[PDB]
């Protein structure tokens, strides 16, 4: 649900992002220099945690030291408030990261609408 | 489970819903009194009568049975029958 | 059920058959007591309105609108009782009626562990074996040479008979037998 | 197993209701069971409660994640326009069952049977009343994490299933 | 069966039948635990029109729904290591396509 | 306990029966505010949501039109 | 094999010695000892067949076949003895007489070693039965049962007898070991399609193939208890025992000329299946049951891959013991009311409960539930049909459908219910029935428990 | 367990962590093996002591049937029934050696993919290789010689494939 | 006294048989009980082989 | 006024709907007796064995006689080979099977097909 869906369908789809084609930029398109993601986990320490093939994501740190937290107080099971949350905020801004990586692509698609509109129109007079 | 039925008891229900209908007069209402022939109803007032015997009692009695049931007490005898009271 | 049926309904008993299932039905739509009073005065009110009519013509026609609307207008999952014919409770307690034949090939054992039951129960043998003649006789004596007419039964018209075809009705499970 | 807990607690004060009432099971014979059964009436609030999915009961647990997810995925328009409208009926046929078997003036018939003072009823109704309240609670926060949550959500979109409800 | 009497004295109360009178041809099938062909309150016409429609309007809405889904404004999620190339079973030997994801 | 059938009437109840609705509904209503007090992120949610139209060109890289 | 094949021929002059009223006893007793002496022959290798002689061998598919004659001969007294009270003791010995001969030569036929011989007996089994049938049967369609019998198995299997002494001429021998060894290709030819016709219709009829099946009904109505037992659990394996020894000369033309008798085979299993749902006689629903059974085993036969042919003997089996033990109830019913209609007797749960068990179990095992043997082969038939194409998965679970639909018809029907009101003659079970059923019913459920013992040579 | 060979049937070393608990609460499930081991693992560990005390009176072997090799059905002539009998038992015999084979090779298969658990599709990949190379070389060997499979079918079928490869062969070096 | 006798045989006397043909028949073969192996973190000890599985990395740790 | 009810071969019409219910013809009411006098000599008949003291068995129903005994034996000779008769039996017993002929010759000649060509999956297909 949300506003996005009524501006593709009703609307300008061309202007619009395909979330099954995102992205169609590339990543240094506008960006001068960007930095690449930092991954804490390692694959063995991931394979070692026995970690959910979709759980193996960048938050994975947290939800490792979650595991291992909840492991170690077992019959408290109120005791890693602190882990949950923090694998939480991670997830979160991970989220909006994508959210960012959404909004970037839309917007670039319509100043790509505009510069060929405005090309047409140069070529037109 | 639930207490089983006596002859009174279903005597004493029956007279009892007769009683709370408003067009029989109470005081001269008998188990021997007929319907329509000393009380003056007629078919509606006995298919009403009946009904809410079916109701008071919680099980139906078929139009071909109710149809002839033009007393109290004949009302206690079918009841008494259908439900294998004795006492 | 207890009673043996006619050839045919009268018009009185076709109008009495359909006060009474639309009074249920009604019931059925109005599912509270004040309600369900109110309404069921205003349709004894349609049918005292029509009770008297001398023309059988208009009557039977009447009759029919008045099936129609009720099929127009009928609950589509009436009020049943339990043990009635559509309820949840029907023949519910049919696996649990067993017959006195089957009780008398009991092995004797079993017999002895009931020695009072089954002494009334030859008493009750012995009764039926000795009326059966007068039974079937007084049958058919009183019926038309042409044959039954109706499924009417006779009763005894003697101080020491007994009502003609009467063992299985008398006999009959008892509603809740186990 | 949310739905097994509170289900069968369901069933079971339906089955009291039935056998206090001569086997009837009719809701529109039904009433007055607020007053005249207290603990099957208690009990049946409770369970109806859970399955509605009341915000911290065993039911808050399951449903609630499920139409999170729900909304959050890239499903089915016509699925998860279905799903939120089933959610809205599930609260509607519970108030129903609540409204004409509890509330308002007796139908029965006047021969009043109801007795619900059986210790074998009252403990089986009580030991599956204790996990519709609390198991939920104990299960979520006492298995692994095996699914990455819906951590951030639109603030509508996080109360859907409240609202319908 | 069905159709017939409930209140009636048959001599078989199960099957609804009594002792000498005519069999029907199907009564094998028309029994109380087989085809019903009693009156209901809905006309049969109105009640296959009334299912099959409700049937094909939620297949179309389904398809309709299916080529406009419902999702939400965020890009692709993103994996570590080639899109856990190996942990998916990717060949060890063969070097895959280097998937690179930068920060926002 | 022996409840005696009523006729027309309301039934006999019983003091444990009352009590022990009482005590369960009013857990029931324990727990639902004492869960709400501590976990009310779980009904309200936790982090806030982004709004995408604050987002500046700026960060979210994109150039001038007419560069 | 002797020592099984004497035993039986000595049963014979026991049987003509004994006294008036121990001719049941002696033959029960010593019927049961042979059986315990044939359980010795499950003992089998993994390479291959037990040859005791020139004469008579044994392997993974005959030693089950021989076990279950062997333990339904005494099964067969039991029920007889139930039904022919008043006969004279020259006739209750005559009776015994044409069982024991029938074994023997089931017996023989099962461990004969050359296909001439194996034809000789396989049709010798044809003159008791019809003798029983049209004997001791009850009604007036007795005899017109055993003439459609007769000329249908006979009419199948001449053409057997002219194909069979043509082999021998061409390749010098009928020896099953040598045939199997020297074993040529057989060409795509008019006269090599006419050779496979000449055996595979002979064991088609014996099976029966839909559409030449229609003696199966009227001999399995009319013929006795024992005669009805014999013929269901045993005599219709004859024609699946053939059809898999002598398919060993018949390839690769089986791959052609299969195509007809399996479109034949699946589509009257449906039919069949549907016959049975609308059956008002019981002993014709046991029998069209049985036919849709062969038809499933015929299946495997043709398509003929080593998980279809222990799908095969696992069924042939199964439906063995479960059409016996069918037969039998019904008849212990025959006996109280003297009528095979369905819905004349009713209730029957609540007039006699242990026998409504004994009804659920044999209409349990009817269908395929698991783990039973009848659900182990039907499940390897339906995966090697499987692997031959894809829709005779649909085929095949409609039928199953229909065969768990027409199964509990039969149950609900009889047992459930309200008894009829008149029929009030139904005494309480005898010891001899229910030890009839348990004595049908427990070897199902071992051979559950053990089930490599039936599961034939490709195990 | 010297019960079977480690070679034929391997398993990892097994890495099981200590505990290291961060509470004061008791561990039930620790109050629980202990009370395991008092009434359950002792009373059977003494009865399978006296048990096995028992049997090592009666001491006594059995050993595994050995086989030598026969001449097979290439050497075997045309229509000679006593070797090509012989050749058929070895034959049928190495048929049931190479299922056995194969079932070994499964059962490594299941165990791996059970013990490496969330990541089987990575650290089983050593053996979904090798149930691949067994699986395919026993599915060209005896893949489709029918219910009257025979030493004399296979044998055809190997000499249609050499033929096949052979033709290959001469195709690719034209 | 009912349930004490009921507790030792319905509860003792299979767990007895049970554990007796797990421990000695059923784990004396191949591959006939196969346990998922223990998960493993960062920081962790090896009891197997006395071994120390080292930390992670510092986190980039936010507020 | 209201809407009317259409009856069906599976929902048949109520008695209380049929027109001829209330168009009763004095033909009728006899119609009627006469109905109604065989039911009364048949129960008389079923009654008076049925409540025999003497009677030990089954009360044979002739009517459940005639129905077994038309619903199978009856058939073959009240059967004449007619156009409806001969184009229903070819129909249900030809047209299935090459129906299904044609299906299974069609995908096992795909099957063959792509074995020949060597583009079928059939790895780890060692059971057949
Ligand atoms: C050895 C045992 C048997 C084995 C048989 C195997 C094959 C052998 C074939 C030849 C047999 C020899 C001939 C016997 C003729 C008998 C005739 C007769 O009167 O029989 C009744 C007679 C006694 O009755 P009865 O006092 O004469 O009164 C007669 C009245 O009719 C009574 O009045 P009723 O009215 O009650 O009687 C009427 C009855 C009277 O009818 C009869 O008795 C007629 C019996 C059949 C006729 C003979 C047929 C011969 C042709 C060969 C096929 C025979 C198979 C059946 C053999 C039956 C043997 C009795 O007729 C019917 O009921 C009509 C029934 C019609 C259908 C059945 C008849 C045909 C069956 C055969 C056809 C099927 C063949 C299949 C193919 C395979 C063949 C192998 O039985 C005997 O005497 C028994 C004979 C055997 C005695 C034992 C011998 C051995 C002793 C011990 C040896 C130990 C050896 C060493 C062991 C080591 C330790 C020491
Ligand atoms: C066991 C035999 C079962 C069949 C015969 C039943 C006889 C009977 O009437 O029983 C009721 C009767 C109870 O008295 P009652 O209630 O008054 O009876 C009146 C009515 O009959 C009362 O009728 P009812 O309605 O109460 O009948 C109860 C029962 C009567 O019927 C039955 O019990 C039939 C059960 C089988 C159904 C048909 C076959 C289905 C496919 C499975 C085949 C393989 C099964 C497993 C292998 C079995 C190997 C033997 O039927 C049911 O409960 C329905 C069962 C429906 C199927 C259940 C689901 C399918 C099976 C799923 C599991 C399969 C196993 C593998 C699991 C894999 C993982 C571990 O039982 C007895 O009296 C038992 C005493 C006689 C037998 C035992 C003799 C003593 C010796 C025992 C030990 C022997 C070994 C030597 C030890 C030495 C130390
Ligand atoms: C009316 C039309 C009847 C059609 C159905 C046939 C049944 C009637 C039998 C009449 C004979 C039919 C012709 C049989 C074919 C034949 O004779 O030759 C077959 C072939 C040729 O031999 P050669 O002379 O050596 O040829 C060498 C070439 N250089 O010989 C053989 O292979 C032996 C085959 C035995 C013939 C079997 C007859 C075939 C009939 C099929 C059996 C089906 C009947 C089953 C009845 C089922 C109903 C209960
Ligand atoms: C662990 C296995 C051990 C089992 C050993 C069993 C050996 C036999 C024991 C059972 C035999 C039963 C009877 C034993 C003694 C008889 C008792 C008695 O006196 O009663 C007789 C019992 O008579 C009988 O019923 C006859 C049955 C006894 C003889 C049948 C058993 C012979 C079996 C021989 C077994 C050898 C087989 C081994 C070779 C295998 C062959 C394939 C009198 O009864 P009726 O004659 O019927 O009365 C009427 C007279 N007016
Ligand atoms: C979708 C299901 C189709 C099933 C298979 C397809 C086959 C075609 C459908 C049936 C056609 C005929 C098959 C056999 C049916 C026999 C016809 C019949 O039963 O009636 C015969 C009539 O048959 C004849 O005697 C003359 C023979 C031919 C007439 C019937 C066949 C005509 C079929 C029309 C051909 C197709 C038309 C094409 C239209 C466009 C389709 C794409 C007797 O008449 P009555 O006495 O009234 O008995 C009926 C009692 N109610
Ligand atoms: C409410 C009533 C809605 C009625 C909608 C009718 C169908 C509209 C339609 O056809 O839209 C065009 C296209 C989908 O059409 P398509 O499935 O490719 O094929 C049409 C031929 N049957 O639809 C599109 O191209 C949709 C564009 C967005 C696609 C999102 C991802 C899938
Ligand atoms: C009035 C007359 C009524 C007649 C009723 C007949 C019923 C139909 C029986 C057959 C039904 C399925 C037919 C299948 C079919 O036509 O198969 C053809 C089959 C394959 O041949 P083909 O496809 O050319 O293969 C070449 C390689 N690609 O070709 C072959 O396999 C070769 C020929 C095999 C068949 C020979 C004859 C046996 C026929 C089947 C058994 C007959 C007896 C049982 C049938 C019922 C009898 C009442
Ligand atoms: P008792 O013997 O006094 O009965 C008197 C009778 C009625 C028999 C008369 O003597 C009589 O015959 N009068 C003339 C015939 C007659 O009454 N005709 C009219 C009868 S039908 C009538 O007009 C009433 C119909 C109105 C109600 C229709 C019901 C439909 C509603 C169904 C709704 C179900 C869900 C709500």
């Amino acid at each position: 649900m949300g506003a996005h869906l009524a501006r593709r369908y009703l609307g300008d789809a061309s202007k619009e992002p395909d979330p099954l084609r995102m992205p169609t930029f590339p990543p240094d398109y506008g960006f001068p220099e960007r930095k690449e993601r930092e991954m804490v986990a390692t694959q063995q320490e991931m394979n070692d945690a026995q970690l959910m093939l979709q759980q193996r994501d960048y938050c994975a740190h947290y939800l490792i030291q979650l595991l291992k937290c909840k492991r170690d107080s077992f019959p408290n099971f109120l005791a890693c408030k602190h882990e949950q949350h923090d694998w939480d905020y991670c997830e979160h801004l991970d989220y909006v990261k994508r959210m960012k990586e959404f909004e970037r692509e839309r917007r670039l698609l319509q100043r790509k609408k505009r510069r060929e509109q405005r090309e047409a129109e140069m070529a037109r007079g | 489970d639930a207490p089983p039925l006596t002859l009174e008891a279903i005597k004493d229900r029956v007279l009892y819903v007769l009683k709370l209908y408003d067009k029989i007069d109470p005081e001269k209402l008998s188990v021997n009194s007929h319907f329509m022939k000393d009380l003056g109803l007629d078919s509606l007032d006995q298919v009403e009568i009946i009904m809410a015997m079916e109701d008071e009692f919680g099980f139906e009695i078929p139009d071909i049975d109710a149809e002839k049931l033009m007393c109290p007490q004949e009302i206690v005898d079918y009841i008494a029958d259908k439900k294998d009271v004795y006492e | 059920a207890f009673s043996a049926p006619a050839a045919y309904l009268t018009h009185q008993q076709k109008v009495l058959r359909l006060y009474k299932r639309a009074l249920r039905h009604l019931e059925s739509w109005c599912v509270h007591r004040d309600k369900y009073r109110y309404f069921a005065c205003l349709m004894r009110a349609r049918f005292d309105e029509h009770k008297n009519e001398k023309d059988m013509v208009k009557a039977t026609q009447l009759l029919r609108q008045a099936e129609e609307e009720f099929w127009y207008g009928q609950h589509p999952q009436p009020y049943i009782f339990p043990e009635s014919p559509g309820g949840t409770s029907y023949e519910r307690y049919e696996c649990y009626k067993v017959p006195e034949w089957c009780l008398d090939d009991w092995h004797p054992s079993e017999k002895a562990m009931y020695p009072d039951y089954f002494a009334k129960r030859e008493q009750w043998k012995r009764l039926r074996r000795e009326s059966w003649e007068r039974e079937v006789k007084q049958l058919q004596e009183e019926t038309p040479p042409g044959g039954p007419r109706t499924e009417a039964l006779p009763p005894a018209r003697k101080e020491g008979d007994l009502p003609p075809l009467w063992w299985h009705i008398v006999t009959r499970p008892r509603e809740r037998p186990m | 197993c949310m739905h097994a807990f509170f289900k069968a607690m369901l069933f079971m004060c339906s089955g009291s209701i039935i056998h206090s009432l001569n086997d009837e099971q009719d809701i529109r014979k039904m009433g007055g069971l607020y007053k005249a059964m207290p603990f099957t009436t208690t009990a049946l609030i409770i369970g109806s409660l859970a399955l509605t999915g009341m915000p911290y009961l065993t039911g808050f647990y399951s449903k609630d994640l499920i139409i999170e997810a729900v909304n959050m995925s890239y499903t089915n328009a016509w699925a998860l326009l279905m799903t939120l409208i089933a959610t809205s009926l599930t609260a509607a046929y519970s108030t129903r069952i609540i409204f004409f078997a509890f509330l308002g003036k007796p139908r029965f018939p006047p021969l009043v049977l109801i007795n619900e003072n059986n210790p074998l009823l009252i403990n089986s109704i009580k030991r599956l009343l204790i996990g519709s309240i609390f198991a939920g609670f104990i299960i979520s926060n006492n298995i692994p994490p095996m699914t990455v949550p819906n951590t951030t959500m639109p603030l509508y979109m996080k109360m859907t299933a409240l609202i319908v409800t | 069966q069905q159709e017939r009497d409930p209140w009636y004295d048959w001599d078989h109360p199960d099957l609804r039948l009594n002792w000498g009178e005519p069999i029907h041809w199907d009564l094998d099938m028309y029994i109380r635990n087989r085809v019903d062909t009693s009156p209901t309150p809905v006309s049969w016409n109105t009640m296959c029109k009334h299912l099959f429609g409700f049937v094909a309007f939620m297949l179309f809405m389904f398809w309709v729904g299916e080529i406009y889904p419902s999702y939400q404004p965020v890009g692709p999620k993103q994996y570590p290591y080639n899109d856990l190339y190996l942990e998916r079973g990717g060949d060890p030997t063969k070097e895959p396509e280097p998937v690179v994801h930068y920060e926002i | 306990v022996h409840i005696e059938p009523r006729y027309r009437q309301f039934p006999q109840l019983t003091r444990s029966q009352l009590i022990q609705a009482e005590f369960f509904s009013a857990t029931m209503w324990f727990w639902i505010l004492w869960r709400f007090w501590h976990d009310s992120d779980a009904v309200l949610g936790h982090f806030p949501y982004p709004d995408p139209s604050q987002w500046t060109d700026e960060e979210l890289g994109i150039l001038p039109d007419d560069e | 094999m002797l020592k099984i094949i004497i035993p039986t021929t000595m049963l014979l002059p026991m049987t003509w010695m004994s006294k008036h009223n121990m001719i049941w006893i002696n033959a029960t007793v010593h019927s049961l000892l042979i059986s315990l002496i044939s359980l010795s022959l499950l003992n089998q290798l993994g390479e291959n067949s037990l040859n005791f002689s020139l004469t008579f061998f044994s392997d993974s598919l005959s030693a089950p076949l021989l076990v279950l004659t062997t333990w339904l001969l005494p099964l067969m007294l039991m029920a007889s003895q139930s039904h022919l009270s008043k006969e004279t003791t020259t006739r209750k010995k005559l009776y015994i007489t044409m069982l024991i001969l029938l074994q023997l030569f089931l017996i023989m036929t099962f461990t004969a070693t050359e296909l001439i011989l194996f034809y000789i007996l396989f049709e010798a089994t044809l003159v008791p039965t019809l003798i029983i049938i049209t004997r001791w049967g009850n009604q007036t369609e007795r005899l017109n049962a055993g003439l459609y019998f007769l000329f249908y198995t006979l009419a199948g299997s001449l053409p057997l007898l002219v194909a069979l002494v043509y082999i021998q001429n061409t390749t010098g021998s009928l020896n099953f070991l040598i045939i199997h060894y020297w074993s040529h290709p057989l060409s795509n030819s008019w006269s090599n399609i006419f050779m496979w016709l000449a055996c595979i219709m002979a064991f088609m009829v014996k099976m029966p193939l839909y559409g030449l099946h229609l003696w199966l009904p009227k001999a399995h109505v009319e013929a006795p208890i024992a005669g009805s037992m014999v013929l269901a659990a045993v005599l219709l394996k004859l024609g699946g025992y053939g059809m898999m020894r002598i398919t060993t000369i018949l390839n690769p033309l089986t791959n052609y000329m299969a195509y007809p008798f399996l479109m034949l085979s699946m589509w009257g299993m449906i039919m069949t299946s549907s016959i049975c749902l609308r059956q008002t006689d019981l002993k014709s629903l046991i029998a069209y049951s049985s036919v849709s059974h062969m038809a499933l085993v015929i299946v495997a036969i043709m398509i003929q891959t080593p998980w279809s042919f222990m799908g095969a003997t696992a069924l042939m089996i199964a439906h063995g013991l479960t059409s016996s033990m069918l037969f039998c109830l019904a008849n212990t019913n025959y006996e109280r009311v003297h009528s095979r209609t369905m819905i004349l007797a009713r209730g029957l749960q609540t007039l006699l409960p242990l026998m409504a068990t004994w009804w659920l179990v044999a209409s349990l095992t009817n269908l395929a539930l698991p783990p039973s043997i009848n659900l182990i082969g039907e499940l390897f038939i339906i995966t090697a049909s499987f692997s031959w194409s894809n829709i005779t998965i649909i085929l095949m679970g409609m039928n199953m459908m229909i065969t768990a639909l027409y199964s509990l018809y039969m149950l609900i029907t009889t047992q459930r219910g309200k008894y009829t009101h008149h029929i009030n003659n139904i005494k309480p079970s005898f010891t001899r029935e229910n030890a009839l059923m348990a004595l049908h019913i427990l070897p199902l459920l071992l051979l559950t428990l053990n089930p490599k013992m039936i599961l034939g040579p490709l195990y | 367990p010297d019960s079977w060979d480690k070679d034929v049937y391997p398993e990892p070393p097994r890495r099981t962590p200590a505990p290291a608990p961060q509470t004061s609460l008791p561990n039930p499930v620790t109050y629980l093996t202990k009370i395991f081991d008092l009434l359950v693992d002792r009373p059977v560990t003494l009865a399978r002591e006296f048990i096995e005390q028992q049997h090592a009176k009666n001491r006594y072997y059995y050993y595994h049937r050995e086989f030598r090799r026969v001449p097979d059905i290439t050497e075997c002539e045309e229509k000679d029934i006593l070797c090509m009998f012989e050749a058929e038992m070895q034959w049928r015999r190495d048929y049931k050696v190479d299922q056995e084979i194969v079932n070994i090779i499964q059962e490594r298969l299941k165990a791996c993919q059970q013990r490496e658990g969330e990541s089987y599709r990575q650290n089983c990949a050593k053996e979904l290789e090798q149930f691949t190379q067994v699986s395919k070389a026993f599915q060209d060997r005896y893949s489709d010689l029918g219910a009257h499979y025979s030493a004399r079918k296979c044998l055809a079928k190997q000499k249609q494939r050499m033929l096949a490869e052979r033709k290959a062969a001469k195709e690719a070096a034209a | 006294y009912r349930h004490s006798i009921f507790a030792v045989t319905h509860v003792l006397i299979p767990v007895w048989i049970i554990h007796y043909y797990l421990k000695y028949h059923v784990t004396a073969k191949p591959y006939t009980v196969v346990e998922r192996k223990p998960r493993i973190f960062p920081g962790d000890t090896i009891l197997e082989t006395g071994e120390v599985i080292p930390l992670m990395k510092e986190f980039p740790d936010q507020h | 006024s209201f809407p009317k009810y259409k009856p069906s071969r599976l929902a048949t019409l109520p008695a209380t709907l049929d027109p001829a219910e209330y168009d009763i013809s004095p033909e009728t009411r006899k119609a009627q007796a006469e109905r109604l006098a065989i039911r009364s000599r048949l129960k008389r008949e079923y009654l008076l064995q049925y409540n025999d003291p003497n009677r030990l068995g089954v009360i044979e129903d002739p009517a459940l006689i005639r129905w077994t005994y038309a619903r199978s034996a009856n058939i073959y000779p009240n059967f004449r080979p007619t156009p409806k008769t001969s184009l229903l039996g070819a129909l249900f017993g030809i047209g299935p099977l090459f129906f299904w002929y044609y299906v299974f010759k069609t995908d096992r000649d795909k099957k063959e097909k792509l074995i020949q060509e060597g583009k079928l999956d059939q790895t780890f297909n060692i059971s057949y």
